[PDB]
């Protein structure tokens, strides 16, 4: 159809995102053709066929943001967007103890710009990327970020079990997140939580503004069946998920369900 | 107004901020007994908690709601004492009088606060009688929406949730637990729920009674042997009458410990309360707020050698039972309520959208 | 007592002492006349939204309420806070404090056979102070019934 | 007319003398006193040099004392307010410093009606012949105390921080109501917890992780607590709340002269051993149960709505 | 044990009987011919009452060959509620009675007895439509349990091989 091809020019065009605001600007490029609501949310499940959690989520808040006029209301929605990383990065850099050892996952944008961020306010630190193998995942920002002068080490993901007496600041990326007070990211998430909780040593956890997920998991297959396509993305309770971080700012693990339930689910 | 209900034999040495009773004298023996000293209904709803008529979930709302709407629908308007604020003065006595009785479920006094903020929301400035009306309409569109389009919500909510084969238990007796099994289990579905009961109650009876009227294959096990549902269990319903704002909640002696013996598995526990459970009292402790029921209903039937009858001869034994008990905020995970499936931690924060906001 | 025209005007100031608080309500206790109690009310402890209820009021202290408009039978008893935007305080405070001075010098009229069960207290109140609404003025009344003991 | 400078300048100069004034809320008393009045011929045009003649000296305010953040979430609390309250105004000039002053007040009520609160809000917890600890001192949980000494009949301990014994006082304070309280030392905090059955604190500050921020010997009995897992009821206003982290620089403990713990009286030793103390420690948000609040009571995490409400965080980095 | 205890000194026993019937109320009798202060609690409600008990005791009908025992029913519930709270676990056993069974010998390690206890003949049109079953001997886990006492003095629960070694061979444990 139509869109997909503008679609995939935005996933692939700007290298300073993710798929999410490719369905962003392909759903309001879609309204140069309280009549399009169903014809929305038809055209976003074709365009929510990836294996992607952002690209759906991004569509059920179109179908709220509906809930002559809506394109100024879009074009500030993207500049919604735009500024959120640099928000993010001035208020996300300065938790790190000078002398800390972070242990990160696999290539997101959002720990590549607030890590770039704590080195242009230059402390003296050390990350481990983990490896996070159904495919190549942490050796790409392992090249990506020895390109900025930090010793980046790529642990065994089973070897993180034993990596976690010298990682007192645990960092992950932001894949989804849910209204349980959770994030659900690549399969080796899940492991390093539960052993950090072993740990008593904190786990925090990056996330981004309309990621906003509602649906909910309560357990194993809980899970969406079509973001797995062995698993592909994995979680469970959020009992240990310290500190998440927004456009909004600064949120504790419930907090994620006050913006959601503020615009209803 | 009223006097209040004697002690019966003895008590522990620790629960002294609490009464015990007994049902073989009550509140009655004595007092206005054409009741105009007080409503008639709430000697009615006091005497029949005497003998634990209506001990139910939201059942007991409903009882103590029909009686005060026979309160208030049949109120003389005295003169020289004002329109809306004679009510709740004298209704100092009718929660006082059933604080005396048998004390109150926090879904009592959820109602409590209701029907207070709605008659200061008529004032003066009407006549009684359509003020009583609108009061009327109010209450009946409060008890309407929030009880029953609250139930077929989280019904058509857990039946998103609950599919095929998940083997689920309740601790057994309300109104919204066996409710929600069978208004999912008439839906093309299949689930093998077992009860689970305690002594003294010997209460499950009303929900696999229910059940298997609706068809649903039931089991059955007592708590002191509830370490064998220990491995089977696939999740767990439990019945909760309140939920403060720890993040707890709140129901029986018999959910006192199956909570933690099935939080010790990763099986989710899963507790149901509606948007009207919500309230704000904040306990920590198993003595603080919980009532103490007829200590002499735990004999024993061996043959008729019972140990438990002339137990005031000898010097310093005792008896005891605690009926309500509050579980910790970590079990417990996931409330089945309105706007979505919200969790333990994140419960007050719906509580202040829905409290004039 | 410390004026006998008992229940007040409309839009005037007064202040009161709470003895105890209600249910609902805080039914506060009016000095401005010897035992009555009247309540609090809703909306204006401010001007936006605050909606508390123990934060503002003890059992016991003092607060300078301000009067809508009473009437009898329909029951607007008003003890709240309006519209004190400029409006001075005080005055009224002062006014209380001079009054119960007038009150602490004649509760011991009290002569010297000790009678303190009851003795008529309006037989030495009323016409001692019954002349002394010469002018109109009731912050001039203040001033007036404050040069009403400096005898000289 | 522009004498004000001079005790903003006594007031953080007696902030570099430890603090004054001695006692918890009599800090608040004298603050939101001297902080009502940062308007009375600190004239202007328009709000927003308004506003940053707040910034700077609410700024120098607080690095002047940076180990007390009870002036600043008063300063955020009034920045935050104002601008909240020109807000309303505009969907400039006349109406403004009246409502602001209004606003005030309305606050001064508030923290004095606190202890009484608190005091107030303390019947439903305790029993009969049990027993119950506190550590430290606060005048909260003494408020709490005695009215429950009021009531009931129970045993108190108290173990004692003893770098300075700050807990004597208290001990010998709660034989006057007929308590009979037993008073170990901190020794002990292990011994007697298999036959403790529940322990109060009373915090300090609590950031805005709902961590809270307390006296020398909290972060050991709340995980010395739960190898008992009896809960930990913690006493805090609603103004000693800080919307502050764990992270902006050190100096988040106190560190003060360790003579507390060392005499002079020891032979030839003191040269090397380089003692250190803080007199406050930190402990997980995650550990302790409830608040006793001036709201009532919060979950120990519930505690962002709150700050959501109080603060406006683009101007908590002020 | 209890009756020299209290023939020297005072203290406060309270008796939870653990309740598909009742075996805790002819001690609950018993208990007081030298008056020693007893509160019989009614066994589903364990997770009200930790935090008042000290040292919650037990006793058993023998002893497995790990440190776990076989009891009579609840005392699972009963000490995993005791290490919720960690509280310590005397554990009486005369020496008569300690076994080195191994517990994969064969399943109805408890004893089923007959649900006359739980379902008595009045009950409607319910009972053979529902699954009606309970242990009477009920299984605690080698670990929880803390102290033992012995006819030797006291022992350990993770040192009870020694005891098993010195008073069977081990070849004749299948018999």
């Amino acid at each position: 159809k139509e869109l997909i091809e503008y679609f995939k020019s935005q996933m692939k065009e700007d290298p300073d995102m993710a798929s999410a605001v490719a369905a962003i600007r392909t759903l309001l490029e879609f309204l140069k053709r309280g009549l399009r609501a169903n014809l929305t949310s038809a055209i976003e499940t074709l365009c929510g066929v990836d294996s992607s959690v952002a690209v759906s989520s991004g569509g059920e808040l179109f179908l709220r943001f509906i809930s002559k006029i809506m394109i100024e209301r879009g074009e500030l929605f993207l500049r919604r967007i735009s500024l959120s990383r640099n928000k993010i990065a001035d208020l996300c850099h300065t938790f790190i103890k000078d002398g800390a050892t972070i242990l990160t996952h696999a290539y997101s944008r959002v720990v590549l710009r607030v890590l770039e961020a704590a080195v242009a306010a230059k402390k003296r630190f050390s990350v481990y990327v983990t490896e996070s193998q159904p495919d190549l995942s942490g050796k790409k920002m392992a090249k990506a970020l020895c390109h900025l002068n930090v010793p980046v080490t790529v642990v065994l993901d089973a070897a993180v079990g034993y990596i976690m007496e010298k990682a007192d600041l645990v960092i992950v990326g932001a894949e989804g997140v849910v209204e349980n007070g959770g994030i659900i990211n690549k399969i080796g998430t899940n492991q390093m939580a539960v052993c950090a909780k072993a740990q008593n040593k904190p786990f925090y956890v990056v996330a981004e503004s309309f990621k906003f997920v509602r649906l909910f998991p309560l357990n194993q297959q809980d899970v969406p069946d079509k973001f797995k396509y062995h698993p592909w993305v994995d979680y469970t309770a959020p009992s240990l998920i310290t500190l998440l971080f927004t456009d909004l700012g600064v949120l504790t693990p419930s907090a994620v369900s006050d913006e959601l339930i503020k615009l209803y689910l | 107004q009223v006097p209040t209900r004697k002690d019966y034999g003895s008590k522990v040495s620790l629960f002294s901020h609490l009464p015990q009773y007994s049902r073989q004298n009550s509140l009655t023996q004595f007092m206005s007994i054409p009741s105009s000293v007080i409503h008639p209904a709430m000697v009615r709803l006091g005497l029949q908690y005497s003998q634990g008529l209506v001990s139910g979930s939201n059942a007991r709302c409903i009882a103590l709601l029909r009686a005060l709407q026979q309160v208030i629908q049949d109120y003389t308007t005295p003169p020289n004492e004002e329109l809306s604020r004679d009510l709740v003065n004298k209704l100092k006595p009718y929660m006082s009088f059933l604080t005396q009785c048998r004390p109150l479920s926090a879904s009592m006094h959820n109602a409590i606060k209701f029907l207070n903020k709605e008659i200061t929301s008529v004032g003066s400035s009407k006549r009684e009688e359509e003020a009583k009306s609108e009061l009327r309409a109010a209450i009946d569109r409060y008890v309407q929406e929030k009880i029953v389009l609250a139930a077929q919500a989280i019904s058509r909510f857990a039946y998103q949730k609950i599919s095929n084969g998940d083997v689920i238990l309740v601790y057994g007796c309300s109104s919204l637990v066996s409710r929600i099994l069978q208004e999912a289990w008439t839906e093309g579905r299949r689930f093998r729920v077992v009860v689970v009961d305690s002594r003294p109650w010997l209460e499950g009876r009303h929900t696999l009674r229910s059940l298997v009227h609706a068809g649903v294959p039931a089991s059955y096990l007592l708590i002191p042997a509830a370490s064998y549902v220990l491995p089977e269990v696939s999740k767990v319903l439990l019945g909760a009458h309140a939920l403060l704002a720890n993040g707890s909640v709140m129901s029986r002696v018999g959910t006192a410990q199956l909570a933690l013996v099935a939080r010790a598995h990763n099986v989710p526990v899963l507790v149901c309360c509606e948007t009207y459970k919500f309230c704000e009292r904040v306990q920590t402790d198993a003595f603080v707020s919980n009532e103490l029921d007829d200590p002499d209903d735990l004999q024993c039937k061996r043959g008729e050698h019972v140990a438990l009858a002339n137990w005031q001869n000898h010097a310093s034994l005792r008896l005891l039972n605690l009926v309500y008990d509050v579980t910790p905020p970590e079990l417990v995970d996931l409330v089945i309520t309105e706007l979505g499936m919200i969790p333990c931690s994140s419960v007050p924060v719906v509580l202040r959208v829905k409290s004039s906001d | 007592r410390f004026y006998q025209h008992k229940f007040p005007e409309v839009e005037d100031v007064v202040m009161v002492n709470v003895r105890s608080i209600a249910e609902m309500g805080a039914y506060v206790s009016l000095l401005e006349y010897n035992n009555i109690e009247g309540m609090i009310l809703l909306s204006e402890l401010s001007r936006r939204r605050i909606r508390s209820i123990n934060k503002l009021i003890r059992i016991g202290r003092n607060e300078c309420v301000v009067v809508i408009r009473v009437d009898k039978e329909k029951g607007y008893i008003d003890l709240s806070k309006r519209r004190v935007s400029p409006e001075e305080a005080i005055k009224c405070e002062d006014k209380f404090t001079k009054s119960k001075t007038v009150y602490s010098i004649l509760r011991h009229v009290a002569e010297v056979l000790e009678y303190t069960k009851d003795e008529q207290l309006e037989s030495l109140f009323q016409r001692t102070a019954w002349v002394f609404d010469d002018k109109y003025k009731r912050p001039g009344y203040g001033a007036y019934d404050a040069f009403k003991h400096a005898v000289s | 007319g522009s004498e004000l400078s001079e005790r903003i300048e006594s007031f953080v100069e007696t902030l570099k003398r430890g603090g004054g004034p001695r006692s918890s809320e009599e800090m608040a008393r004298e603050t939101l006193g001297l902080l009502r009045q940062i308007i009375t011929d600190h004239r202007w045009s328009n709000a927003g040099e308004l506003m940053e003649l707040i910034r700077r000296e609410g700024r120098r305010m607080t690095a002047a004392q940076p180990s007390e953040t009870t002036v600043g979430n008063m300063v955020r609390r009034v920045l935050k307010i104002i601008r909240e309250e020109y807000g309303r105004l505009h969907g400039h000039y006349a109406q403004l410093q009246s409502n602001i002053i209004e606003a005030i007040n309305e606050l001064l009520v508030e923290l004095e009606g606190t202890m009484e609160n608190i005091a107030a809000q303390a019947l439903e917890h305790i029993h009969s012949n049990e027993v119950i600890m506190t550590i430290g001192f606060s005048r909260t949980v003494e408020a709490f105390l005695k009215e429950a000494a009021r009531k009931r009949k129970f045993h108190v301990i108290v173990a004692e921080c003893a770098p300075f014994c700050q807990g004597h006082e208290m001990a010998v304070n709660l034989s006057k109501a007929g308590i009979e309280t037993t008073v170990m030392t901190d020794a002990a905090i292990f011994a007697v917890m298999s036959r403790v059955n529940k322990v109060i604190i009373g915090t300090k500050t609590i950031l805005a992780n709902g961590a809270l921020r307390a006296v020398t010997g909290t972060h050991t009995l709340a995980l010395a607590a739960k190898h008992h897992s009896t809960p930990l009821i913690v006493c805090a206003p609603m103004f000693k709340l800080s919307p502050q982290f764990p992270n902006e620089e050190d100096s988040f403990h106190k560190f003060v002269a360790p003579e507390e713990v060392l005499p002079f009286t020891e032979g030839d030793i003191l040269e090397k051993v380089s003692v250190h103390c803080p007199v406050f420690d930190y402990v997980p948000p995650e550990l302790i149960t409830l608040f006793i609040s001036n709201i009532g009571g919060n979950a120990p995490s519930y505690i962002y709505r709150l700050m959501s409400e109080l603060y406006h965080p683009d101007d908590h980095v002020l």
